[PDB]
Order: structure tokens, then C-alpha cells, then sequence
RNA sequence: GGCUGGGAAGGCCCGGCGGGGAAGGUGGCUCGGCCGAGUGUUACAGCCCCCCCGGCAGCAGCACUCGCCGAAUCCCGGGGC
RNA sequence: CUGCGGGAUGAACCGAACGCCGGGUUAAGGCGCCCGAUGCCGACGCUCAUCAGACCCCAGAAAAGGUGUUGGUUGAUAUAGA
RNA sequence: GAGCCUCGGUUGGCCUCGGAUAGCCGGUCCCCCGCGGGGUCCGGUGCGGAGUGCCCUUCGUCCUGGGAAACGGGGCGCGGCCGGAGAGGCGGCCGCCCCCUCGCCCGUCACGCACGCCGUUCGUGGGGAACCUGGCGCUAAACCAUUCGUAGACGACCUGCU
């Protein structure tokens, strides 16, 4: 029942270390729990990187076990992983993230201002729908 | 203001010590379903513990000897006295904030219920290691109300599947009435989209 | 002798002359080593045992570092080793899979410390050496030469247990 | 060490129509349907090609402990077909010196008592695991079948009345009398 | 209108295994729990706030029940957001466990 | 600042030499709609990798933080007690 | 004839020796709770005990065995088919 | 309304079962069972956005003067229908009177502006004891003494007496 797989070429996310929330790339395994990791993209240089800090997304791109780091590039840039990983929803998320880290107390206040109108608003359509629904059944 | 775990999942020293510093910290803790805590190792091991514990009482007169209590809540309760400075004025003072219960009882059957994945059996132990369950356990050494529990806890689910059951309703409506009144929040769903919400 | 972090130093050392051998030959040796300061303790060592030559009556004519050739490759690695049980002495030959030789050396003593016990003193370094795909003898080793090589993540029992410490959902295995 | 990929097939008949709930069996065909719950086995458990003719299973990072079960739950797997498809016979024979043994089936195959074991007053009665019913068999002077779908209880039902008929306090090696399991067969061998 | 200081748990004393330094104190902030978060708080002002039976003036206002000991936070302590304090009276060891507030305004932000 | 007057790496690559994984190829077989996926066999390189001949600024113990020793070859600023 | 930190406990052990205090840092030892500190997104392996194991003095075990499991050494045969 | 003692605090979350080599949400064209539950199939997410890495509420007041949104709230608002028994001790659903224009964006001023200085800001009409207002209901039992022996060293125990 698993599909993400640690194939050489799998495009991996890096959660904790030195080159933490960056992409890259497998090139090749070098243990059960150490893999030759390579990240030109993205600003990151080869060397080995352990399974426990990485977490691998969907996206595959095809290059030879050992290629030196030119045509991983060349790949990369082929299949365009930048703008596929901007598309997707894991990186809306810690966008998503990284916006709340950032908010300042006065888009606090905006934000608070904002969601005291909208919770309102919604909430009173949810009452009239309720109500409504109330009719239905009866 | 008072921490409510569900005791389903955890391990025994696992959640105790975590328990025992937060209640020592002036926190009030109320551990619930302690029929569904875990201890490492297979039945047999932990059954020839608790009956070597068993074995421990006065010779001259039992009565004053170590009390066994056979509820898998005092069992916890014990446990988690093991681990304070029970002896002392601010020992027993923290084990007052310390309330268990066997089953979930009416007072908190209406309460969310957090769990600590520090004492998760399925964190903490491999998935190929043996595990005993304190309600069997229990049960075999004298407790008395085991089925009882069962019941008053399917009856209790029951209650609750009821209740989720509205929830989705309520939540599924709540999801509709947004869609239909997007066009009068777009304003509003724009700035909280801009700060990292709804997103 | 402890260890850390091993690195590969080459250590050129030689007994002090003597009106009786104006020239005395110069001798070599690979040492990996924590530090320059052990290194040239643990050649002093391993030249005593083989030749007739101590520290004060000899030299050390060059200590450096040796760095890794090809840090960028992944490469098979064969040790000859000799180490001290509780009974006698035996010989071993291991392969490990590391980018570095000092890495290689770094798992072997580690490994030798896990399987048998055996502490840093009681642990010769004989030879290491590269080894291509073939003459691999360890299954261990092997069964990573394989250009389709496919495995995932099965169980990923996650980490930070003690980041915010009680929450309402159950955490996740499966990714 | 850890081996890093361990599998194993099996190719089921067309008649045999299976289904897995994650990492449980289920297997119907003509005789009825099996249920088996492979949990705690930690195995990956795929059904794989159209029509669902073989089934594989896979175990990623395992010991040496560990791998058995890649063998173990695939004969579990054929024995369930198996079963679901021809069923499971055994054929089991009274043997006895001079006091004859009688046993006699009462409500249907499932209660079964035995009389006149070496001339014992007592009567056992052995009930026997649901699904599997004994009868009494012809054309042999002293035999008992048993039949059902799931191997595992009509050779537990077989164990129960050979382990019935036992002798004590004497020469085992001398007193061989009891009913014995003869033949491990299928209902029908098509 | 609300509230302007973070809530902090008097954890105990300074201490060794078997010997107690009664003129340090160590606080446990809520929210913090590495020593990373820690350097935020060094030198901010903390009170223990308690009240008696006998009344005790009070600044800006009538008299009240109400007694503080005035406190300062000085260093982190080990990698858990623990924060060393010092007080300029020992603190009762009765507050053990308690509510101790540690203000905003030795602010240097 | 030194080192192997750092080791590798990055870019344009050019004129070659051999060897090995075993591939836009062939092919016994298997799974789906000539193609997609999985295995083996001799195996050149249009997937590549490695050594030998040689040369360009592009370097720098490099904020693409892959692993050193350091300070008349070293100075400035800030925070807490 | 000697207090102090650690070894739960303590003659001789480890560190270190004494005026009354404030700040900082260590030794020997430790950092799940008692109990100060790993609440590191620590690293690599080994181990299942129906008598598990858990730190000089020290508070307990031997010879002999085990396809239980994990590494090493030697020796043969296997497509002329084990 | 004062009047003594004792303290904790300084927004809440009103809730499925659950598995981890898997799970969450809908429609369910289809089938079965008692608006709901179960199954097949299909469609969306899964380092969880139907995320506790979360949600809910704003934490200055008042005048009038506009736009968007809008019948919402309150008077420990008064009367009925219920759910809840594990240690219920809380809420849900309906009728009738009066009052207010509360949430979001901008105009418009005024609020001891106490001239820099700390326990501000609440759960709280907190909990325990003694005294000042009214409406609705109350009338004792226990023990000693006596008596009896199913009881007994003495206490104690079983009994009787308008
Ligand atoms: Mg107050």
C-alpha cells in the first residue's frame, strides 16, 4: 500500500538540519539509512543526508545513479520541480506557516477585525439554514 | 485550567512520570479509561509481576502490610505515587491535584481528552514487541467491574457516535453556507488568506 | 585509546642518526587517528612492534592529514583486522560502504565495539582498502549494488515526542 | 542483518474470488467463505493484475524472524483456497485390542461420544469447533471423517478426539488402542 | 485592560542533590521549553503576588491585602526554558508550584 | 596565514586511449492501454561512470555552511548578571 | 585527628581538603519521576529472558552445553548438476 | 448593607470509534438494515488547513451621520416539552411582555489629559463563621435514669414503659 519509494531521482524535502525546508534530490544510497543526496537547484551541495531528516514528495525526474551533478541539474530544470512544488498544497501550507510566523500585531488587529465580521456573517447563514432544514423535515 | 488524558494507547511509567511532573508543578491532571493502558513485555511477565507484588505483605499482620489495590485506575495511582515525594507535605498536596477514573465517567464524557505521544505504544515500542493490557490484567487478579465498564463504555460510544454524528451534520452545513455567501466574504477571506489562514 | 572522528594521517618517521648509519631508511605508515598528537603515539606504537626503533631514539620526519580523493563517491571499503577478545587474538577481514576511508575506519570501530565488545586499544588496523562491486563477500554490502534499487519508508515512528507535549490528535505513521 | 526486499506470490484459480480490508483476507468461492485477519504480521499486502489472479506479499527491512511470516502467511493464504475450493477431509481409524469402541454422533456431526474405551463406564462427549461436522464412515468397519473448509478446525476437532482416547497409568507402547487421524485429504479431488 | 505578564510556575530552588540554595530561584515559563527562547526574557522584572490578613499600603490606590516580592530574571537554565531568579527576599517555598508573573518592561526590543 | 604552495566541486569544453555498471537497443517471459512497467543474457555508448595523456578567469577551508589547524597571519559592535 | 561533592545507605573508594559571603566555572559523578540538569526531531549496531539487564571498592556465581540470534576463521562441491 | 478569617487564579473549547505494512471527508447513480446505520463503487486531501503547528470572543466608553450586513441580543426575562442515573448535576427544544440597534469600514468630538515610575486588569454576588428586609413550611429526636436478658469484666448489645 506505499507509494512514495526511495528511487534514485526522488525529489526529497528536507524537515530539520543545516538545509532544512529546501528540495533535493536522490542520486544514490550509500547505507540502509544514508543516501547520497544532491540539491543544485536549490542551493544545496552533494553529500550524504539520512533518511530521518527527509521527507520525500511525489515527483520523480530520471538520471543515471551516479551522474555528476550536471545532468541532475539539466533535470531538474526539465521538469521544472520549482514551479510543480509551488503548485502544490504542501507548499501553500508553509507559506501558509511562515505567513502567520511573520504577522505583525497590527495585521493581528486586521485579522481579528476580519474574522469577527466573517465568523458573524457565516454563522448567520448557518442558523438560517438550519432553521430551513427544520422546515424540510417537518 | 485542568488536563484531561485519555489513557487508551499509553504506557504505564511512560505516562506516570509525565504526569507526576505536571502535577507537581501545580497542574491538575485527570487521567480517564485506564482499562486502556499498556505495559511492555507479554501477559505472562507482567502477570508473574504483579503477583510477586501479591506475595509482598506482613507477616505479622497483613492488614498493616502493602495494600494491592486490583482497580486499574489505583494501579495507575499507585504507580504514578511511586514516582512523588509522597511522604512529604508537598508530595501529598500534588497528589490531591491527581484524580483517575476506570472507564470514562459522566463528568468528563463531555470533554475533549488530550493524549501525550512521549507514552504511546506505538511511538515507544516496536510494533514486533508484546504488550499486556491493564484491564485483562486487572481483571485476573480480582478486579470485579470489568464487564461492567464494558458495557457503560458502549453505551457512553454510543452517546458519542450520536453526538458525532451531529458534529458532521453541523460542520457539513457550517462548509455549504460558506460557499453560498462567498461572494459577500471575499474582502474578508482575502486579508485572513494574506496572513496565513485558509490556505 | 578513545575515538571520535576519525582522520588519516600519514606519518613519516625514522631512528636518529648515528656515526655507525650516517643514512637510516625512512618508514611510513597509515594511522587513522583523532587528532596529529595520537597519531604519532599510535605510529611510535606500531614501529616498536615491528622494527627496533622507540621515540627517543627516533624521529618523526612528516605528520599530515591525507584527505579523501573522491568525497563525492560512494565506494566499498575492505579491512583487515586484529583485534583482543577475552580469549586469544583473532584475524577478521569486514567490508562497510562509505564516502571517506576515515569513515569506513570510523564504522569499523564501531561496529567491532557493538558486535564483540572490543574497545579501541585492543584494535590493529592492519590494511583498508577500495573495492569495486565485485570481491564483496558481505551480503550487507551487496545488496545495495543495484542500479533499480526500490525500498520505502514503512514505519516512520515520528520524533519530537516532547514538542507541544499533549495534544487532542494521535500522531502518524504512515507517510 | 536486515534483508531489503523479501516477497512472495501466490497464483489463485478463477474460481477463487479474494479481497483484502488492508490486511484482511477474505476468500469466497464455492464451498463458502474464509475469513483470516493478518494483522500483526507488518507485511505489505498487494492484489495485483486484473481479475485478481495472484496475490503478493512484501516485507521491507526485515530480520531474520521476521521473514518467516513472508512464507507462512502465503501457505496460510493456499490453505484457505484450498479449502474454499475442495475442502479438507480427514480420515481417522479406532484402533483397539478387545474392547471395541463405539462412538456415536448425537445432533448432528458435532457432539460426538465415545463408549467403551478398554471398558471405561465413562462416556466422553467432545464438541467440535463450529464450521466442521463428523460422521460415520462406510465401507470401513471403524473409521471417522471429518470435513469442513477451514484446515485449522477440523484438525483442531481431530486433535480434540485423539487426545480423548488416551490411556493412563500404563504401557502406552503396550496398550495402543485409541482412534488415530489415517489420512489428511480434500473432500473432492477433481 | 488585560493582562501584560507572562505565566510563570515556581518551580524550586537552586539546588544540588542533597544541598539547597535558597537565594536563586528557578521559574518555569510557560511556552518556553529550550534554551533558545530564553534570551528573550533575561532581565525582565518578576513579581510574586500574595495577599495577608493584615492590610498594606498600596501605590496609586487605598490599601489592600496584596504583598509582592520583587524579583529579576538572570540566566536560562539547562536546555529546558527553565530561567534562574533572584529575588530580593527568598521566596517563602510555600509558592512552590505557584503562579509567579514575570513582566514586560525591562524592555529592550 | 598555512596545507598536497589545500582535497574534491561548479561552467564552456575541446583532440584522444582503455575498462566497467548493463540502455532511445535486442530479446525468452510476465503485467495493462506500437507504447507504459518488471526480470536475464554477449555487450560498443547516442543513460552513464572510472583511469591515462593537457588547459581555461571562477576562486576562498566558500551563508550551495562536504570534512582542518589556527591569530602581533585580528579587529569592531551589542545584550544579560 | 577530617569536615565537603559523588558511590541510595557507609572509616579506608573517586574528586577534593575547611575563616564569613556575592558572582562565574569545574572535578569525580550524572541529566524519565522522586531529584538540579539531554523536553538533543543525538549517531551506529546488539539483545526477548514463564531467573532479562542496568557502572572500581561492592555486595554475588563455575565447568559444560543451545541451528535462539549476530558477526569472523578454515575446509570441501555445484550446471561433468549438489 | 456593612462585618471577621481563608485562600488558588487573571478568556474558553460542549466530547466519535479508532489503525499504524494506513487513515480523513462527501455523494452515495447501487444494495441491505433500523432521518440514520452498514457495504460496493466514484471523487478530493494525507508530513494532517474539516491542522491543538488548531478553533471560538475581543480587552476602551459615549454623542450623531453615512455605507455594507441584519432581526439579533438583553431584562440572574416569565411559563411549558425533554435529554442526561457511572459519580446526571448540566444543558437542549417551544409560547408571552418590554427594552436596545449591538458586528465591519470611514467623518464628528467629549470622557480628572491626575504633568514617566510597583502589587493594573477577572473567575467572585468566591469559600467558612456572627449580625440587619420580606414571602412560602416546621414541630423534635438522641443520650442519661428505669426496665429485660437472645448480651455482658466495665463500657457496649437485644428489648418494654398514656
Ligand atoms: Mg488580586
Amino acid at each position: 500500500v506505499f507509494r512514495r519509494f526511495v528511487e534514485v531521482g526522488r525529489v526529497a524535502y528536507v524537515s530539520f538540519g543545516p538545509h532544512a525546508g529546501k528540495l533535493v534530490a536522490i542520486v544514490d544510497v550509500i547505507d540502509q539509512n544514508r543516501a547520497l543526496v544532491d540539491g543544485p537547484c536549490t542551493r544545496v551541495r552533494r553529500q550524504a543526508m539520512p533518511f530521518k531528516c527527509m521527507q520525500l514528495t511525489d515527483f520523480i525526474l530520471k538520471f543515471p545513479h551516479s551522474a555528476r551533478q550536471k545532468y541532475v541539474r539539466k533535470a531538474w530544470e526539465k521538469a521544472d520541480i520549482n514551479t510543480k512544488w509551488a503548485a502544490t498544497r504542501w507548499a501553500k501550507k508553509i507559506e501558509a506557516r511562515e505567513r502567520k510566523a511573520k504577522m505583525t500585531d497590527f495585521d493581528r488587529y486586521k485579522v481579528m477585525k476580519a474574522k469577527k465580521m466573517r465568523n458573524r456573517i457565516i454563522k448567520n447563514e448557518v442558523k438560517k439554514l438550519q432553521r430551513a432544514a427544520l422546515l424540510k423535515a417537518s | 485550567q485542568v488536563l484531561v488524558l485519555d489513557g487508551r494507547g499509553h504506557l504505564l511509567g511512560r505516562l506516570a512520570a509525565i504526569v507526576a511532573k505536571q502535577v507537581l508543578l501545580g497542574r491538575k491532571v485527570v487521567v480517564v479509561r485506564c482499562e486502556g493502558i499498556n505495559i511492555s513485555g507479554n501477559f505472562y511477565r507482567n502477570k508473574l509481576k504483579y503477583l510477586a507484588f501479591l506475595r509482598k505483605r506482613m507477616n505479622t499482620n497483613p492488614s498493616r502490610g502493602p495494600y494491592h489495590f486490583r482497580a486499574p485506575s489505583r494501579i495507575f495511582w499507585r504507580t504514578v505515587r511511586g514516582m512523588l515525594p509522597h511522604k512529604t507535605k508537598r508530595g501529598q498536596a500534588a497528589l490531591d491535584r491527581l484524580k483517575v477514573f476506570d472507564g470514562i465517567p459522566p463528568p468528563y464524557d463531555k470533554k475533549k481528552r488530550m493524549v501525550v505521544p512521549a507514552a504511546l505504544k506505538v511511538v515507544r515500542l516496536k510494533p514486533t514487541r508484546k504488550f499486556a493490557y491493564l484491564g485483562r490484567l486487572a481483571h485476573e487478579v480480582g478486579w470485579k467491574y470489568q464487564a461492567v465498564t464494558a458495557t457503560l463504555e458502549e453505551k457512553r460510544k454510543e452517546k458519542a457516535k450520536i453526538h458525532y454524528r451531529k458534529k458532521k451534520q453541523l460542520m457539513r452545513l457550517r462548509k455549504q453556507a460558506e460557499k453560498n455567501v462567498e461572494k459577500k466574504i471575499d474582502r474578508f477571506t482575502e486579508v485572513l488568506k494574506t496572513h496565513g489562514f485558509l490556505v | 585509546k578513545a575515538s571520535g572522528t576519525l582522520r588519516e594521517y600519514k606519518v613519516v618517521g625514522r631512528c636518529l642518526p648515528t656515526p655507525k648509519c650516517r643514512t637510516p631508511p625512512l618508514y611510513r605508515m597509515r594511522i587513522f587517528a583523532p587528532n596529529h598528537v595520537v597519531a604519532k603515539s599510535r605510529f611510535w606504537y606500531f614501529v616498536s612492534q615491528l622494527k627496533k626503533m622507540k621515540k627517543s631514539s627516533g624521529e618523526i620526519v612528516y605528520c599530515g592529514q591525507v584527505f579523501e580523493k573522491s568525497p563525492l563517491r560512494v565506494k566499498n571499503f575492505g579491512i583487515w583486522l586484529r583485534y583482543d577478545s577475552r580469549s586469544g587474538t583473532h584475524n577478521m577481514y569486514r567490508e562497510y560502504r562509505d564516502l571517506t576511508t576515515a569513515g569506513a575506519v570510523t564504522q569499523c570501530y564501531r561496529d567491532m565495539g557493538a558486535r564483540h565488545r572490543a574497545r579501541a586499544h585492543s584494535i590493529q588496523i592492519m590494511k583498508v582498502e577500495e573495492i569495486a562491486a565485485s570481491k564483496c563477500r558481505r551480503p550487507a554490502v551487496k545488496q545495495f549494488h543495484d542500479s533499480k534499487i526500490k525500498f520505502p519508508l514503512p514505519h516512520r515512528v515520528l520524533r519530537r515526542q516532547h514538542k507541544p507535549r499533549f495534544t487532542t490528535k494521535r500522531p502518524n505513521t504512515f507517510f | 542483518m536486515k534483508t531489503i526486499l523479501s516477497n512472495q506470490t501466490v497464483d489463485i484459480p478463477e474460481n477463487v474470488d479474494i479481497s483484502l480490508k488492508g490486511r484482511t483476507v477474505i476468500v469466497k468461492g464455492p464451498r463458502g467463505t474464509l475469513r483470516r485477519d493478518f494483522n500483526h504480521i507488518n507485511v505489505e499486502l498487494s492484489l495485483l493484475g486484473k481479475k485478481k489472479k495472484r496475490l503478493r506479499v512484501d516485507k521491507w527491512w526485515g530480520n531474520r524472524k521476521e521473514l518467516a511470516t513472508v512464507r507462512t502467511i502465503c501457505s496460510h493464504v493456499q490453505n484457505m483456497i484450498k479449502g474454499v475450493t475442495l475442502g479438507f477431509r480427514y480420515k481417522m481409524r479406532s484402533v483397539y485390542a478387545h474392547f471395541p469402541i463405539n462412538v456415536v454422533i448425537q445432533e448432528n456431526g458435532s457432539l460426538v461420544e465415545i463408549r467403551n474405551f478398554l471398558g471405561e463406564k465413562y462416556i466422553r462427549r467432545v464438541r467440535m469447533r463450529p464450521g466442521v461436522a463428523c460422521s460415520v464412515s462406510q465401507a470401513q468397519k471403524d473409521e471417522l471423517v471429518l470435513e469442513g473448509n477451514d484446515i485449522e478446525l477440523v484438525s483442531n476437532s481431530a486433535a480434540l478426539i485423539q487426545q480423548a482416547t488416551t490411556v493412563k497409568n500404563k504401557d502406552i507402547r503396550k496398550f495402543l488402542d485409541g482412534i488415530y487421524v489415517s489420512e489428511k485429504g480434500t473432500v473432492q479431488q477433481a | 485592560s488585560g493582562r501584560l505578564w507572562c505565566k510563570a510556575i515556581f518551580a524550586g530552588y537552586k539546588r544540588g542533590l542533597r544541598n539547597q540554595r535558597e537565594h536563586t530561584a528557578l521559574l518555569k515559563i510557560e511556552g518556553v521549553y529550550a534554551r533558545d527562547e530564553t534570551e528573550f526574557y533575561l532581565g525582565k522584572r518578576c513579581a510574586y503576588v500574595y495577599k495577608a490578613k493584615n492590610n498594606t499600603v498600596t501605590p496609586g490606590g487605598k490599601p489592600n491585602k496584596t504583598r509582592v516580592i520583587w524579583g529579576k530574571v538572570t540566566r536560562a537554565h539547562g536546555n529546558s526554558g527553565m530561567v534562574r531568579a533572584k529575588f530580593r527576599s527568598n521566596l517563602p517555598a510555600k509558592a512552590i508550584g505557584h503562579r509567579i508573573r514575570v513582566m514586560l518592561y525591562p524592555s529592550r526590543i
